[PDB]
């Protein structure tokens, strides 16, 4: 779980990150839709167009759950709670996505943060980014 | 792995800018402080007990190097990968043993090192570009498994 | 994959009193229930809402046949495997694109299957044996990804 | 985490395990390092032979831990606190070997408890040791 000094980390970056978390979250997603196009499959009700508002739109909603995950970091369980059924009971999304999905933050907090993205930070919101994803994915094991 | 003729302008273009000493020890660094059951393979390399010592030891500071210059390889005969990590296969399958894993780990930290190195010039579609080669590159040194 | 003797004979010989049918419909179920999320590619098998309607469900039960036929096969042209996978590569990677994490998954499944089913017969060096195989397998559908 | 019926089911097998949890421990050892013998890594230092005292020996320890483990299945974490740092900070066990330790006593309890192994405790008993894996690689993330 999370160390007393990995949330000092988390939270920092997430402050660092700020409002900004609107166009982070789009960086993201659509980083996720070009470097692993296999992901595109679960959106095929959204136009994935580069720009487009749909990827727009959710990415805001996505760093908006990581935004809430960090504050009530020392329960994200119950902060993501209603996500962890939708992800797992009717999306079914593969566990491995989640993986490329956090690695696509790091390298979007990189681009814009490099001079905080340093190696004890980088190891904190990955340990953050995997319990986020583990909780969002608690109906299968 | 059919490449395109963007994919390598990208990779070769992106190459140009890179420092391997230091984008090398960075990376080598990152995957021993993040995923620090990596350490295990570099006893030889001493005095990594903590994140500090591990970022400026002149033994991962120089084999980082050596690691990217390999990469910087792949770079060159991106249509002949399989080969260029032949050996390096035989070294990390027989003789060290490290699990594949592993070498996605080292690649997807190499992502993140180029990333906050060249910063918007890093578009997705490039890391989408060195997302291939890394992900080819691991499949050449794992390709002596099964 | 550079075969044994013994291995072929361990292989072919287990997979002797194999039955398909019910193994594959096993297997498959486990596939379905451990890793719930591997349902979302049989939408079109209809009711899979419960642990006890994915384990008689005809579809699943009829497919678990499908699959391990086709492990059968493998069986046959051990050193063949390459290619008797080769089409079903582009059906599990192109078409429906399912992580090769998942052929693991269903292979670590199988392993458990045979063992529950032929019991101390299912020596570990047996086990081993069709660890290999298995592992030789989800290659062969993965090799058409990178 | 872990389900009220989950702890059912994992319960249920170690009982039906119960005192043969000595001779399952090798027996899973062995498989593991005849399965994946790039495991035997870890233990230069013992007589790797199949039978060889040192793997019964540690085969008991192994599942008296696990034993242990699923008796305060409530808190999993404190009970491998030891285990977990031994295991991160002198061994550096890499996190893949965990499962393959999982999956050979799955592949144990399966040939001992076939009637027993349904589906349903095949998932409880993945996911007693995922946790069982995760709280021992703590120092990592
Ligand atoms: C840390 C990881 C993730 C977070 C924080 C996250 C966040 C969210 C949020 C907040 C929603 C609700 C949006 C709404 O109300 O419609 C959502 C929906 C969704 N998420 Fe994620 N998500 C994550 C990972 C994933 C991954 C890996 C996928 C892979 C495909 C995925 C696919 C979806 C889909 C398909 C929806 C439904 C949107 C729609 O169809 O309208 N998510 N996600
Ligand atoms: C993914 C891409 C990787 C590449 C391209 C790569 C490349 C290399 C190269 C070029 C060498 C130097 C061989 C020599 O100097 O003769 C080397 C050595 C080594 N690599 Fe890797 N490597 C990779 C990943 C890994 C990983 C993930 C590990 C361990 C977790 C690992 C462990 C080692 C070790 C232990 C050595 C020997 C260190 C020494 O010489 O003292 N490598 N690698
Ligand atoms: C690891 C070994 C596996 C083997 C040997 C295998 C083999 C096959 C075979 C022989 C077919 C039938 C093709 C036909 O009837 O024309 C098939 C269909 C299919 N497989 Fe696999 N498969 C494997 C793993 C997986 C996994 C892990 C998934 C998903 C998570 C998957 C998803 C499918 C789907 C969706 C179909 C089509 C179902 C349908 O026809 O309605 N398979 N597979
Ligand atoms: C659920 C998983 C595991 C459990 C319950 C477990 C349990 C234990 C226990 C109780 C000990 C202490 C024995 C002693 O006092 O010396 C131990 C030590 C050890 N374990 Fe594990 N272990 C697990 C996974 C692993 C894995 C995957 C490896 C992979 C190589 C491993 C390697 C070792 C080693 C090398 C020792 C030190 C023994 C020695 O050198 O004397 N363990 N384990």
């Amino acid at each position: 779980v999370l160390s007393a000094s990995d949330k000092t980390n988390v939270k920092g970056v997430f402050a660092k990150v700020g409002g900004s978390a609107e166009a982070y979250g789009a960086e993201t997603l659509e980083r996720m839709f070009t470097a692993y196009p296999q992901t595109k499959t679960y959106f095929p009700h959204f136009d994935l167009h580069h720009g487009s508002a749909q990827i727009k739109a959710h990415g805001k909603k996505v760093a908006a759950a990581l935004v809430e995950a960090a504050n009530h970091i020392d329960d994200i369980a119950g902060a993501l709670s209603k996500l962890s059924d939708l992800h797992a009971q009717k999306l079914r999304v593969d566990p491995v996505n989640f993986k490329l999905l956090g690695h696509c933050f790091l390298v979007v907090v990189a681009i814009h943060h490099p001079t905080l993205l340093t190696p004890e930070v980088h190891a904190s919101l990955d340990k953050f980014m995997c319990a986020v994803a583990k909780e969002l994915t608690a109906k299968y094991r | 792995v059919h490449w395109t003729a963007e994919e390598k302008q990208l990779i070769t273009g992106l190459w140009g800018k890179v420092n391997v000493a230091e984008c090398g020890a960075e990376a080598l660094a990152r995957l021993l402080i993040v995923y620090p059951w990596t350490q295990r393979f570099f006893a030889s390399f001493g005095n990594l007990s903590s994140a500090t010592a591990i970022t400026g030891n002149p033994m991962v500071r120089a084999h980082g190097k050596k690691v990217l210059t390999s990469f910087g390889e792949a770079v060159k005969n991106l249509d002949n990968i399989k080969a260029t990590f032949a050996q390096l296969s035989e070294l990390h399958c027989d003789k060290l043993h490290v699990d594949p894993e592993n070498f996605r780990l080292l690649g997807d930290i190499l992502i993140i090192v180029l990333a906050a190195h060249f910063a918007k010039d890093f578009t997705p579609e490039c890391q989408a570009a060195w997302q291939k080669l890394v992900g080819a590159v691991a499949h050449a040194l794992a390709r002596k498994y099964h």
